[PDB]
């Protein structure tokens, strides 16, 4: 009783059921570096400006 | 001109090179910091951007 697979079956992606657990951590990576920190506030105005030696702007 | 406008303009002029000068010494910290420390904004040579990794089941398990 059992039937050929037709041309195109035996390549479809299927569904497993299965019982065991979802590896949570598959490539054992570790805990990863902590970023460093985003830039935040509103933009002011340079202190006096280039303060380049002599330059009042 | 007065010596009120001139003395208090030289008090001006002291508190702005002053604030100036802190100023510089403070960028100059900050930089060293920076570059001894590597956490700040600046100094940060660039790395491999992992959004170009492929997360696809590749052809052998293995990976
Ligand atoms: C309602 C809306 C409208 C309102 C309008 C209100 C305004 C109305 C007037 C409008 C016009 C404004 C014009 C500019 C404002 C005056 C700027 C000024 O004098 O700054 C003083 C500035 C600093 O002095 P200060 O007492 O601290 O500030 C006074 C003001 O508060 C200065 O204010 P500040 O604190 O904001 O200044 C900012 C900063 C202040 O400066 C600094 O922080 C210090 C750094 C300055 C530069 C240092 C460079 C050193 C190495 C180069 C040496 C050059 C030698 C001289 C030239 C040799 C020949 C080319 O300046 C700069 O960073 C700019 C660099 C210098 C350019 C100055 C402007 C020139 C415009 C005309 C150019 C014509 C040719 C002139 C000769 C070219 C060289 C100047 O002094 C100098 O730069 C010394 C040179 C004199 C500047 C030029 C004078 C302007 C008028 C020139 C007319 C005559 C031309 C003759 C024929 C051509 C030449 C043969």
């Amino acid at each position: 009783g059992w039937v050929r697979p037709d041309l195109g079956e035996l390549s479809k992606v299927t569904k497993v059921k299965t019982d065991r657990p979802l590896p949570e951590n598959p490539y054992h990576s570790r805990a990863r570096p902590e970023p460093n920190p985003e830039v935040e506030g509103d933009l002011k105005p340079a202190r006096h400006g280039s303060r380049l030696f002599f330059w009042t702007m | 001109d007065a010596p009120e406008k001139n003395y208090e303009r030289t008090m001006a002029i002291l508190q702005i090179e002053s604030e100036k000068a802190e100023l510089r010494l403070k960028e100059l910290e900050v930089r060293r910091l920076m570059r001894a420390k590597g956490d700040g904004p600046w100094f940060q040579y660039p790395t491999i951007d992992k959004a170009l990794i492929d997360h696809s089941p590749k052809a052998t398990p293995d990976n």
